[PDB]
DNA sequence: GATTCGTATC
């Protein structure tokens, strides 16, 4: 049926990254295969973010389809396609209620694994991925829980800052430790007003750090109200990146 | 092909087996919690087993969420062991994803699997996160629905900790006491279901299941059977999946439903007033002592003893019993958490009881021990004592022993201090307060 | 140096044939060896009565030269906790034997010091694995021993 | 403190403190070597000083403290010319000298050998 | 040194028509495995009446060649920890395994009784997840020590004694399979030395057939002993002082009997005793308490067990 | 001194014993002295032995002045050595010198640093698993880095037993494969035919003299036990496969005299015997 | 299990 393989060691690597990113966002990584591209997406029981990566038919070297979505444990797959220490020269991924995978290191030692699948069914931003990268990088997931975006028409500012609350005489339950950068227009690459939006930073940091995987560098932000999800999206050679969270109201 | 508790599931609130008053008091709380600007942050419903919590709220948030939803239910999954993720913030990113649900978005949460609470660290996590939902500052939340089911935990590997998680899972033993006594927390307990309204919904499966039980020709004793299964036990889905084994089956099986645990005043009851049905007490003791040996072996127990043995016929018996009762405790207490201790005392208790039993007895009700009390009060006492002891040596070199200061002290220097402070030292007042009657 | 020593772990037995009073016992093991088939035993009586030195005079008479490698002992100076009866006593218990063939013999010296846990673990243990592996149950106490553990073993009793 | 050894020295007196069960120390002198003797269940440790050492001028063994064997350390890192002293069983002098300012600090048997 | 498989491993039940004792619950289960819908169940009773063959046999009979890959038998001696539950219950239950038209998986929980409450928790979302393609059997002593959010979801079946003519049965099958000489006063004693227990008969008649060859009263007798509770019993119920005396050093203290095994046996005696008073029985059970904490401390001489045996005359004989 | 052996190069001492601390850390060592050398003998569970050997021309001096009996015997707390000899190497000398005196005498561990000799006296405490050289029913000679990378990847993956594969070929397309038992279910890591990474395979039929192909070699080993031999694949250089028809795995590793490591390995029963018909489909398939 | 009060039904 599908099956595909990848040559490209910066192709593995953004391979390994999405997977452990579709992982961390849900225990359980839902793939479709279709003949024009290989669309990877999960969805948190939260149901509050949305993450989907895309691996086009050019991405692989024979993409092969002979027909399909399974859903995949995301720990058992982030396990099986990651680069051991000290070169997969082929990643062969296919199904024929067993996945088979089969890798081969340069040393010729072949490994195959069998995991288990289960059949199932506005204004613009484009900021630098490398310098949202190093501050959001730079955030700690444990101390900041939520992410502070606002725009002025002069500059661009994102505080990793923590919603406080006080209890029964202003107990600082949670602080607010507000690690926050102002950064100028000039760096920001397109901006169209035509704002404060309030969202979640781990699985942002995640996405951000899926991009630059491939040592080949921008990201695209649309967005309106505080009751709608925002989009987010990033764009590869054929790698098509795409994240929806719902917005804090 | 599937269970019945499984096909047969209500499909409107009229076809739940609860309490008209039930439904009613669950309905206008919900509302209430629905309302913006709502009074009552969450909601706890607690209870037995399958006494139709979880129905209920599936069909009230199926008929009331979509009456607020501007133009369901989110449950929790402690199973999902996402990567990179400890499991200690499972329930973390849980509630801050659900959240926000409030604008363009609306689902009641239901927490019907707790996390694990068995683990200290985690469920004081747990504990934190609830009550910072609770005191949050956001100008408003969707309502939290969180169900309770209490059961008692059995005896297992000789090391507990919590003292309260470990001998009963209950709202009282995971919540602490900020949390439950809360103007923002509404709680509503559950009584496991009355025996008409399972003799209705039994007949119900029978009448939908008329071809095979009368092909079985089991239908000319399915009242009886349903009167039974409807005495012994309170529990719907129980119930109806003994109905099913039994109507299922070929034979002359024996009908068994799960054995419901003895509550701590019921045992109580038990060993004061005896049991009806029960005219032999030593079975009745013995199958006490099996089935709820965590409630029984406990000093709690005789201290519940001891404080209610006097709600029998208002304290209107010989004085003998209540000697002979309150000897056999002491005795008790003499034998250091044997079995052969508590069965001793609750056997004594009974039959001193039975020997005085007779009709036209109007008995009293029964009460928790006040030890709990009197340990907060020689706390305070401790503290105060320990007050006047760093007092009595920087102001003037004394040192005085502890038994000294419950005995004389605490009187007397008390009350030289107030004859100085009339003629004028910090502590003035008598220690652990005056003494009445 | 056997001359070094107290007499009591001085005459202790070597052979079978040393063990006195318990006849029955003795006689029973010894048939159950002959024929090749052990069951899974258990050792009840009071103490100094001739327990240890039956099973270890018997494992030593099965296992003349392999003892080393053939028999696990543990007693009250060891830990038998729940992870220790997991971990040792099954991987003992778990895999192929030494030189030729035979059954793998473990002894539980003093077993009524071992918490129900640990008996409840053992138990399918010694219902798993009893195709190559015996057990030998040594106890003064028969009261610490949980019933399904005691319905598992041939029960033997020493005689004072 | 200053030359070849004064390093050297400073480390073999400050070898003794990266244990944390190390509370009596037990000088030893042989008549030269300084051997600073731990005795623990653990093992035997038996640091010594293999570079050659002079006398102002038998066994003479003493235990201390072992924040007495600190305050000894801070004199010597600051002091060119140090005095130990050991009385057999009874107490350690530790004589420093500036030549003048002298420092001597008297420290008592902790244990008795 | 050898090999040969000991009698209750070598004849273990394979199928369930080999199993005897509760005739209406094997039934029912038969009829489990034909019609293939086996709902969750909790096999609960005394050790040794064939739960473990039954819950095993069940699984044979509903899996076939899919045993391999269709069973998840989790025990005591395996670690079942909430991880552990969680995990590998959890991608057991999820693996989609195409089984025959009116069949399910099946996931053995042997001495389920054992599990931490956490894991019972984390069983009990399992359970009301994944019910659709999985079915639980538990296999337990008593049905207390299950919680009961899982007693809710489970059909009891409680499983009685084995009577002495299914046991008699079994015993007479395996005799005339391994061609052992009997006496029908042999397997009567094996039988009344069993006491409802097939394992412990199994055994004692292997261990007769091992250690004499034929198996009468005499052998069983001098090999196996008879049980200790009915001793105790006897003892207790003695009309004199003299006889209960008697029995007590003849019968518990020469044949090598701990002290605090007989006080304990006594205790448990009293507790299921009939024919006495409620006032008798708690001033009984009120002396073996205090005889039991006077063995604890160390004072476990035969002078004690004598002295409780009188004060259990003195109030029992008006004394 | 009845044994004394000084050396410079303590690395190889601390890769030594680091090569024992897979196995027990809170245990006794086994240490056997004699002319050709020193050995380090660990065991566990009576299933699996490591044995390490340090012979003579390892130490720039080596006496050995005793004749009473061939080999001396001592056994010692692991980690009362590993607690000790954490000196942090120093850049001195650092020469370390290992003494005994006989029965009573405790086992001496001198470090000199020219001018400090910090000198630790470990207390001796009181007093097999070898494989039967005529009969071996597969031989195989591996490269240490590609055995190193699969004990990586079977840790990765957890893998709570494994599995060997050995089946010589007609045309000498021998295939040697780990297969383990995890999460994710049956995985098979297999080696490759390559002079590379494999240099020998042979598969005998018992006794060890008849080279037979198209037949397979099954071993079931618990793979808590398999790990134990992993850290000794770090250093290796060619690492010798031998196992025999009783269940014994032993491994042969030698990081070219260097130091030579001797793991011995017990083999599970394989209660059902089905997974041996599972695996060796999935082998021809 | 007991008491008290309130329902709902027959
Ligand atoms: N007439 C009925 N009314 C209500 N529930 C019914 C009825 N018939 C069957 N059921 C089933 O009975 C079960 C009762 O579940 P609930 O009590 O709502 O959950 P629960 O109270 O959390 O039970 P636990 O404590 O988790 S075991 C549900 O699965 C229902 O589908
Ligand atoms: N039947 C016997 N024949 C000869 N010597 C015996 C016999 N029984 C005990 N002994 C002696 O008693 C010593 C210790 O008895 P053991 O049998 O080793 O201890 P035990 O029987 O296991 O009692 P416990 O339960 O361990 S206190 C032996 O070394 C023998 O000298
Ligand atoms: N009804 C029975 N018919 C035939 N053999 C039986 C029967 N009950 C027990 N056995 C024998 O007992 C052994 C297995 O008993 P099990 O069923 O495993 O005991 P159990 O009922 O599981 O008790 P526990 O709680 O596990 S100790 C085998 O040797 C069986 O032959
Ligand atoms: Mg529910
Ligand atoms: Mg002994
Ligand atoms: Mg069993």
């Amino acid at each position: 049926s599908f099956k595909a393989t990848i040559t490209e060691s910066g192709k593995q690597n953004i391979w390994f990254r999405a997977i452990y990113v579709l992982s961390t966002i849900q225990d359980d990584i839902k793939i479709t295969v279709t003949t024009n591209e290989l669309i990877a997406w999960s969805m948190n029981e939260t149901d509050t973010t949305l993450c989907q990566v895309r691996f086009q038919k050019s991405f692989f070297e024979e993409y092969e389809f002979k027909p399909y979505s399974f859903r995949v444990n995301g720990r058992h797959l982030t396990t099986i396609s990651r680069k051991p220490d000290g070169g997969i020269k082929s990643f062969t991924i296919a199904v024929n209620n067993r996945l088979i995978v089969v890798i081969e290191m340069d040393s010729l030692i072949v490994k195959e694994y069998c995991p288990q699948f289960q059949p199932i069914k506005i204004n613009y931003i484009c900021c630098n991925s490398t310098l949202l990268k190093n501050f959001l990088d730079n955030c700690n997931v444990n101390v900041t829980d939520e992410v502070k975006l606002e725009i002025n028409v002069h500059r661009l500012s994102i505080t990793a800052f923590t919603k406080a609350v006080y209890g029964k005489n202003n107990d600082l339950l949670r602080n607010a430790l507000s690690m926050s950068n102002t950064i100028s227009t000039l760096d920001l690459e397109h901006y169209c007003l035509f704002k404060s939006i309030i969202f979640k930073l781990k699985d942002f940091k995640n996405f951000i750090t899926i991009g630059p995987s491939w040592k080949t560098d921008n990201i695209s932000l649309w967005f309106c109200h505080p009751g709608d999800p925002i989009l987010m999206q990033m764009q590869k050679p054929g790698v098509k990146l795409e994240l929806v969270e719902v917005t804090d109201s | 092909g599937e269970q019945w508790y499984e096909k047969f599931k209500p499909n409107c609130l009229e076809q739940v087996a609860i309490h008209k008053r039930k439904l009613k008091d669950v309905q206008e709380a919900l509302d209430a919690m629905f309302l913006p600007n709502a009074k009552h942050r969450i909601l706890l419903l607690s209870g037995p087993s399958g006494c139709s919590k979880s129905t209920v709220i599936k069909e009230l948030s199926k008929i009331l969420v979509p009456k607020y939803r501007q133009n369901k239910v989110t449950e929790f999954r402690g199973d999902c062991i996402v990567n990179d993720l400890p499991q200690m913030e499972s329930f973390s990113e849980f509630l801050k994803g659900a959240r926000y649900l409030v604008m363009s978005n609306l689902s009641l949460i239901l927490i019907e699997d707790l996390p694990n609470v068995f683990h200290i660290d985690t469920r004081r996590r747990f504990q934190q996160l609830i009550l910072q939902w609770l005191y949050s500052s956001e100008p408003l939340l969707p309502p939290l629905v969180i169900c309770i089911t209490e059961c008692e935990i059995p005896e297992n590997d000789n090391n507990y900790r919590k003292f309260g998680i470990d001998y009963t899972f209950s709202a009282e033993t995971i919540m602490n006491k900020e949390i439950l006594m809360h103007p923002r927390l509404k709680r509503i307990k559950f009584n496991p279901i009355n025996s008409t309204l399972l003799k209705k919904h039994l007949k119900f499966i029978c009448v939908q299941n008329m071809k095979m039980l009368k092909e079985k020709n089991k239908w000319n004793k399915r009242q009886e059977v349903i009167d039974y299964i409807a005495q012994e036990t309170g529990d719907i889905r129980s119930a109806i999946t003994t109905l099913q084994f039994w109507a299922t089956s070929s034979g002359s099986l024996p009908i068994s439903t799960r054995e419901s645990t003895i509550s701590y005043f019921h045992a109580i009851g038990k060993v004061i007033h005896g049991s009806h049905s029960t005219n032999n007490d030593n079975e009745m003791i013995n199958n006490l002592f099996e089935n709820s040996n965590n409630l029984l072996s406990k000093e709690d127990f005789k201290l519940g003893i001891l404080e209610n043995y006097n709600t029998f016929n208002k304290g209107e018996f010989s004085i003998s019993d209540a000697s002979s009762i309150v000897d056999c405790l002491s005795e008790c207490d003499n034998m250091n958490g044997l079995p052969e201790s508590n069965e001793y005392g609750l056997r004594e208790v009974r039959k001193t009881f039975r020997n005085i039993s007779k009709q036209g007895h109007n008995h009293g009700t029964v009460y928790f021990p006040r030890e709990w009390k009197v340990r907060k009060l020689q706390n305070s006492f401790k503290v105060q004592a320990e007050d006047w002891l760093n007092v009595s040596l920087y102001k003037y070199n004394a040192v005085h022993s502890f038994r000294n200061i419950t005995l004389e002290f605490g009187y007397y220097a008390p009350l030289i201090r107030k004859c100085q402070s009339y003629k004028k030292i910090d502590v003035v007042d008598r220690i652990g307060g005056p003494i009445e009657a | 140096s056997k001359e070094n020593l107290p007499w009591v772990e001085k005459y202790r037995p070597e052979t079978l044939d040393e063990v006195y009073g318990q006849n029955e016992v003795i006689t029973t093991v010894r048939k159950f060896v002959d024929e090749g088939k052990l069951p899974h035993l258990l050792f009840y009586g009071p103490p100094g009565t001739g327990k240890t030195s039956t099973i270890v005079a018997l494992a030593r008479e099965i296992y003349g030269k392999n003892y080393s490698n053939m028999v696990l002992e543990l007693n009250a100076s060891d830990d038998r906790g729940i992870d220790v009866v997991r971990n040792q006593i099954k991987d003992f218990a778990s895999t192929r034997q030494i030189f030729s063939k035979g059954f793998k013999l473990i002894i539980l010296d003093e077993a009524d010091a071992m918490t129900n846990a640990a008996q409840n673990a053992l138990r399918r243990v010694i219902e798993r694995y009893t195709k190559n592996t015996r057990f030998c149950v040594l106890a003064n106490y028969a009261h610490k021993l949980t019933p399904a553990l005691l319905s598992r073993c041939t029960r033997f009793r020493f005689q004072p | 403190i200053s030359g070849e050894f004064g390093s050297a020295f400073h480390g073999f007196i400050r070898r003794v403190e990266r244990y944390s069960n190390v509370n009596h120390i037990h000088l030893m002198g042989v008549k030269v070597e300084l051997k600073i003797i731990v005795n623990e269940l653990d093992w035997h440790l038996e640091i010594c000083w293999n570079g050659p050492l002079d006398s102002v001028i038998s066994t003479h063994e003493v235990i201390i403290r072992c924040k007495d064997w600190k305050v000894c350390s801070k004199l010597y890192a600051a002091f060119e010319e140090v005095v130990l002293a050991i009385s057999h069983d009874e107490s350690c002098v530790f004589h420093c000298s500036l030549d003048r300012g002298q420092i001597i600090y008297y420290i008592a048997r902790s244990k008795g050998l | 040194l050898s090999l040969q498989l000991p009698w209750v491993e070598k004849y273990r039940p394979q199928v369930l028509s080999d199993i005897v004792g509760n005739k209406e619950t094997i039934d029912r289960l038969q009829q489990i495995a034909k019609d293939g819908n086996m709902p969750h169940m909790i096999i609960s009773g005394m050790p040794g009446i064939g739960k473990t063959t039954s819950v095993h046999c069940l699984a044979h009979e509903l899996l076939g060649r899919s045993y391999a890959d269709g069973v998840l038998e989790l025990n005591a001696s395996d670690d079942r920890g909430i991880d552990v539950v969680r995990n590998q219950i959890k991608h057991f239950a999820q693996k989609k395994l195409h089984l025959p038209p009116g069949k399910h998986k099946i996931v053995i929980l042997d001495e389920a009784d054992s599990m931490t409450a956490g894991a019972q928790q984390a069983l009990r979302r399992t359970m009301e997840l994944y019910s659709n393609s999985t079915r639980f059997a538990f296999a337990c002593n008593q049905s207390n020590k299950i919680i009961e959010p899982l007693q809710s979801r489970c059909a009891i079946l409680r499983y009685s004694k084995l009577s002495d003519e299914d046991v008699l049965k079994r015993l007479l099958q395996i005799i005339k399979l391994e061609d052992v000489k009997y006496t029908n006063d042999g397997l009567e004693a094996i039988i009344f030395t069993a006491e409802g227990d097939m394992r412990q008969a199994i055994n004692n008649l292997q261990s007769t057939v091992a250690g004499h060859g034929l198996v009468n009263a005499d052998n069983v007798f001098k090999i196996v002993d008879s049980p200790h509770p009915l001793i105790v019993k006897k003892m207790l119920l003695a009309s004199n002082l003299e006889d209960s005396i008697q029995i007590l050093r003849t019968d518990l203290w020469k044949k090598g009997y701990s002290s605090i095994d007989i006080v304990t046996t006594s205790f448990r005696v009293t507790k299921n005793l009939a024919q006495v008073k409620e006032s008798v029985r708690l001033e009984m059970i009120k002396e073996i308490g205090l005889t039991h904490m006077r063995i604890l401390e160390g004072v476990g001489t035969y002078l004690q067990l004598a002295s409780m045996l009188a004060k259990i005359h003195k109030l029992n004989n008006k004394a | 001194n009845k044994f004394s052996a000084s050396t410079v190069h303590l690395e190889h001492i601390t890769t030594a014993l680091s090569c024992l601390t897979p196995f027990g850390s809170k245990d006794d060592v086994l240490i056997f002295i004699d002319a050709d050398g020193l050995s380090f003998v660990r065991e566990n569970n009576h299933v699996i032995k490591i044995q390490l050997l340090l012979s003579r021309e390892l130490f720039m001096s080596y006496s050995y002045r005793n004749e009473t009996e061939d080999h001396m015997k001592l056994c010692v707390k692991i980690n009362h050595i590993l607690d000790s000899v954490s000196v942090m190497n120093r850049n001195d000398i650092v020469e370390c010198t290992l003494s005994y005196d006989g029965h009573g005498s405790p086992f001496v561990l001198i470090f000199e640093d020219s001018f400090i000799s910090e000198r630790v006296e470990y207390s001796t405490y009181l007093i097999g698993l070898e494989l039967d050289r005529e009969r071996i029913s597969f031989e195989a000679i591996i490269k240490g880095e590609a055995l190193h990378s699969a004990l990586k990847d079977l840790k990765e993956i957890g893998c709570k037993e494994c599995y060997v594969y050995a089946k010589t070929e007609a045309n000498d397309e021998n295939v040697f494969a780990l297969i383990s038992k995890s999460q994710l279910g049956f995985s098979k890591i297999k080696l490759p035919s390559n002079r590379s990474i494999l240099e020998k395979l042979q598969v005998f039929d018992g006794d060890s003299t008849t080279v037979i192909d198209g037949f397979a070699v099954i071993g079931f080993f618990d793979f808590t036990s398999f790990d134990k031999i992993r850290k000794s694949t770090k250093i290796a250089s060619k690492v010798l496969f031998r196992m025999d028809v009783h269940g014994v795995l032993s491994v042969n590793i030698l990081s070219q005299p260097g130091i030579v490591i001797e793991v011995c390995m017990l083999e599970k029963e394989s209660i059902d015997e089905a997974a041996q018909t599972e695996i060796e489909l999935l082998m021809e398939t």
